[PDB]
């Protein structure tokens, strides 16, 4: 059995990102790590996590044991700087080598690495709605969905992942996948385009109301990521023929599944233009919709008009040393 | 993705939408699931418009010609076993029975 | 329509290589360019270009919108240095991005970027001689060739390069591919070895004739070329049987084209020896034979055998940054 | 023909690890050499070799003519230092490229080299013992086997090395291949882990009667290993059906082999857990069994439990410089 018990009273100190690491109900002191990296990902790749600690008293891997299967308790937060928001997940290790007196932890997350997991038996829905296959394969999330219309089939061999048949899922409706702080997300492209901004990032204007950006990078590379969506597709189906969708003049390319509605959404993603880092900002999660001014810092302050208003967040990674806590974001445009 | 061939058994022949086709179930990848969730199969004829039936329980080749997907399978021909202890063809032919007896 | 226009007079500067860029008929400042890299292959990989100019008062891309389809148009060439020689040439933009102030701007030429396009339709070539379908496949080139001798049938599939049908029309005659300044080139191999040398390159002599060596790599490594090409040959034919061709003491390996010609030429390549760096020299161009020589520095002052006489160019990189021109070439010899 | 004549009485002078290097019955000067790095590992991949010869004068490659086929005779020992063992070895080069006055030369031993030769024509064998097959396919090696059980059938297309037959044969019997100094090695896995040890290696000890390690890395990554092997076997049989073998909660994978016995050893190996660096132990070859202990050098001096007591060496590398001999091992424990 488990038994949910309180917080100690013990802990009276508070940090900038990074709050607490605990093993089960014993606690690993805080000043003692001294690197943290998370990413949150914009695709079912799950949130990552990398704690480096300190240990030149061989006490972390040989009296802790922390080995394959070792699950971490660790609260995320920031109730003071930017955005006041507070979590806590759970995290599952994969591998922990030991070098220079030092330990570098490679985790996942708990309900995604129940995801992760190739399947022991075949498990196939016939004529079912998504609703009750994404209900079937991660019975601990919660779903958040506005982009089922049908029902159809779905497969999942032996010795392949769960997340395949989630993937296939996605592409077949045109939604966006990603799951965070307890939540599995579904999100349509179409409806995305029309929605509001909720933050504003400027760059070169120090009266700003908002935030700030300190540096950017600049992507031109549209071709690189048009390249493989330049198809028509073709399939075939047993009463219809041959059914195609899409352009007119691009080349063919054949699929297997016959559904018009699967057919249409399958060339759409999302076109990456933009990447930024701030000054730390835990509120930043994939999905985010903000709004981007830039101004020029040399000549006659002219607005650069090469970057869109408004752009999605895509990738997210947060990351604190021991003296400062930064954030990198990746922003794009659906096409 | 499914590329190459795989033995598979026969399972019924009462198609829900009448286009000719039976349900199969590969031995060794498709074991643990209920008969109603197994995907119909089409074959290659011999000639033009011909049908040789199935009946249940046969052992067949199966491939998966679209792209390697396991939804839409087919049928090449039937297979060679003697896991009974003799082949599975006519006695006249092996020798390891007695056969039909003309009156 | 397009017009062809006069140069105008307000351009009296001259340069080392790089002499002016224009988009259209608007020039680029040539001072704003601060690096040029200049590649000719030995093979259908096409020239290539790389520019890199500086850009802080965000102009290039922001009002000149450079992105991908946008055509320059390149003034390269050395009246005065070693090479006295000069052309034009117009150049496709695939992408561009923006970092530091400064844009990275990757080209390629545009009559062989019209021969990198997958096709839409499938063509197929019945009997046809190979003339014919290099004026069919590429009508904008001149077609300097020597090595054509048969008939044969070819096959462009849906989503195929033109390339890849040259480079097998290449492969059954047994001759070298180039496309540079305006020409198409089909040169035999066993022509090449019984060329004269056009040009002189010689080291540690400082009372030479002709040009000078400053940096030079000696490749020993034969076996490493030369172990994908140690197979005999075989192929089927319905009338004849099993075809056979090649050596008598090596593995079998199986094609599909059973034509003697065809089967002999499989197996004919150039075999790289030498790496060299040299000052610049503009008329440098693959399918050049040269003369070197060779002198010790130290010792006796003893010639080095291992480098042989006549060598033939095989890859040319030209480079020019805001002080120096330089010029970088590959060599090698038919087996 | 070939005659077998004396060592000459010019050689006076005794080295650390490379004691004298010869091209027939010629000699290089040792002074010559500035590196050597010697390779034994822990599979058929067979004894490497690479030595740095300074050769400023052009004779090396010049009047000597090394390349592709030159067969080297390398004394290699260490009679004086921590092991006094002697043993000479012959050396096949596989190319020598020549650059900044130095020649960097890459061999290969000569009876593996034999057995890494594709072949010319297929060799089957049906129904024989492994003992037979061994001596078929490397009659020059010396058979040091203890893991042969019972006869079976295997095959050797066209094109393929003869080492991938011996790679099968290791796995279907379930032992240990590695060839080094004149012997080819088959070791059982169940039998290895009984093995006393034969030296012992201590840290943090200054007292020890035994050797010292100077730098040590721990791998806590076993899944990286387990992952590839965590699969129940299933192959058919005409006479049986369908047979399995392995766990009962694992997926499912076929292959071909229907032998109970194969089957069985199919997911056996040696699983990595350390790497040290030492000073010049010529004695460890792979096979060999250590006792390790290693202290902690803050706290109390509390022995670490996280590396076990016996430990099996699975590759080695030596190092020789103009001043000092480095050897580094990896070690691993039996699954």
């Amino acid at each position: 059995t488990k038994t949910t018990t309180a917080p100690e009273t013990d802990s009276k100190r508070t940090q900038l990102f990074l709050q607490s690491v605990s093993i089960g109900q014993n606690e690993i002191p805080r000043e003692m790590i001294v690197g943290c990296t998370y990413v949150e990902p914009g695709e079912l790749s799950g949130p990552q996590l990398m704690l480096m600690i300190r240990d030149s008293t061989a006490y972390v891997v040989n009296k802790l044991g922390v080995k394959f299967g070792t699950i971490l308790t660790v609260s995320l937060g920031d109730p003071e700087g930017h955005g006041g928001i507070l979590f806590s997940e759970e995290f599952f290790v994969l591998k922990a080598p030991r070098k220079d007196d030092t330990v570098l932890i490679y985790a996942f997350s708990n309900p995604v690495r129940l995801l992760k997991v190739p399947s022991t038996s075949a498990q196939y829905f016939v004529d079912k709605p998504p609703s009750a296959v994404v209900s079937s394969l991660a019975p601990g999330l919660k779903v958040n969905a506005d982009s089922f219309r049908k029902t159809s089939t779905y497969h999942l061999n032996v010795g392949e992942k769960p997340t395949k048949v989630l993937q296939e899922i996605a592409r077949d409706t045109g939604s966006m996948c990603w799951a965070s702080r307890g939540m599995i997300n579904f999100k349509s492209m179409e409806k995305m385009a029309n929605a509001a901004p909720s933050l504003t990032y400027e760059s070169a204007n120090p009266n700003t109301s908002g935030f700030t950006i300190s540096q950017f990078n600049i992507l031109n590379a549209d071709y690189e990521y048009q390249r493989r969506h330049n198809y028509r597709m073709a399939s075939y189906d047993m009463t219809k023929g041959v059914v195609y969708s899409g352009n007119q003049e691009d080349p063919i390319k054949f699929t297997s599944n016959p559904d018009p509605t699967a057919l249409a959404n399958y060339n759409k993603f999302i076109l990456p233009r933009l990447d930024m880092l701030v000054e730390g900002n835990a509120a930043l999660t994939p999905g985010t919709t903000l709004k981007i001014v830039v101004h020029n810092t040399a000549g006659d302050g002219e607005l650069d008009e090469s970057i869109p208003d408004k752009m999605i967040v895509m990738s997210v990674t947060h990351f604190e040393d021991r003296f400062r806590f930064v954030s990198r974001a990746q922003l794009g445009v659906v096409n | 993705s499914l590329t190459g061939k795989y033995r598979a058994v026969v399972i019924s022949v009462d198609d829900p939408k009448g286009l000719m086709r039976t349900q199969i179930r590969v031995v060794g990848m498709m074991d643990g699931l209920p008969d109603a969730s197994l995907p119909w199969a089409e074959a290659i004829l011999s000639n033009a418009n011909t049908f040789s039936p199935f009946l249940p329980g046969d052992k067949v080749w199966v491939e998966f010609p679209y792209n390697g997907d396991s939804r839409w399978p087919l049928i090449i021909g039937y297979a060679q076993d003697a896991s009974g202890g003799a082949p599975n063809v006519p006695p006249e032919a092996s020798g390891q029975g007695e056969g039909y007896v003309p009156p």
